[PDB]
């Protein structure tokens, strides 16, 4: 079962700021045909969890241009370039390169 | 407008059992593959069950192969989570979301339906 690890867990944001979030495959996602099938889900609080980016780097509806997807193979990353409001929620990447598809433990962006 | 709706949640006994029920509208619920995810407390999440178009059970935990059942009934438009032998781990939030080919993996969660398991 693949692990995917989430840094920083915790990430206090002042609003306009450019934010960089890590997610950490423990196998690659290149070792099999799916080749980095890396997705990030946002969860505001009290809303259903909706998917931002799949595939490392395509935005999917109602995904603003500011937020965007890289990395390859175990190290992947999901930037803001400037962070709003609506951008504070709980953040999941997960992995359906290997059986079975698994979540990450998240980053927590919240306001200082 | 895609829309999932779950329903069945509350307090349920430690080791009985549960229905859980997902209603799609707003898109062809029949071609559409389904799963079953859930969100411990410590907000930590976990696929529990996959079903094909069909009706057929793509993909069940190993550690839950066992108590968990996942049906469709496509002419109700709804998807089913059937658990028994329930147990304090069985606490979460359970969402259905749609399994999109091209994402390969979901698209669209429901809003969800909280489980408590009580003694
Ligand atoms: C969960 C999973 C990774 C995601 C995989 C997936 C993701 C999207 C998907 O989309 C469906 O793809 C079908 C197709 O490829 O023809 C289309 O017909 C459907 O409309 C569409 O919902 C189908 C499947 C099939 C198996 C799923 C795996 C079962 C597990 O082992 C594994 O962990």
């Amino acid at each position: 079962d693949i692990e995917l690890t989430q840094s920083p867990p915790s990430l206090p944001v002042s609003l306009g700021d450019q934010v960089s979030i890590s997610c950490r495959s423990s196998q690659s996602l290149v070792s099999n045909n799916r080749r980095n099938y890396l997705h990030w889900y946002l969860q505001k609080p009290g809303q259903s969890p909706k998917l931002v980016i799949y595939k490392v780097s395509n935005r999917f509806s109602g995904v603003p241009d500011r937020f965007s997807g890289s990395g390859s193979g175990t190290d992947f990353t999901l930037k803001i370039s400037r962070v709003a409001a609506e951008d504070l929620g709980l953040y999941f990447c997960s992995q359906s390169s290997h059986v079975p598809l698994t979540f990450g433990s998240g980053t927590k962006l919240e306001i200082k | 407008q895609v829309q999932l709706q779950e329903s069945g949640g509350g307090l349920v006994n430690l080791g009985g059992s549960m229905t859980l029920s997902c209603v799609a509208s707003g898109f062809t619920f029949n071609t559409y593959y389904m799963s079953w995810v859930r969100q411990t407390p410590e907000k930590t999440l976990e696929l529990v069950a996959a079903i094909n178009s069909d009706g057929e059970p793509i993909y069940y935990p190993d550690t839950l192969k066992g108590r968990v059942t996942i049906s469709r009934d496509n002419a109700k438009k709804t998807l089913y989570l059937q658990m028994s032998s329930l147990n304090f781990e069985d606490t979460a939030l359970y969402y259905c979301a749609r399994l999109n080919y091209a994402v390969y993996g979901m698209d669209y969660w429901g809003q969800g339906t909280t489980v408590t398991v009580s003694s």
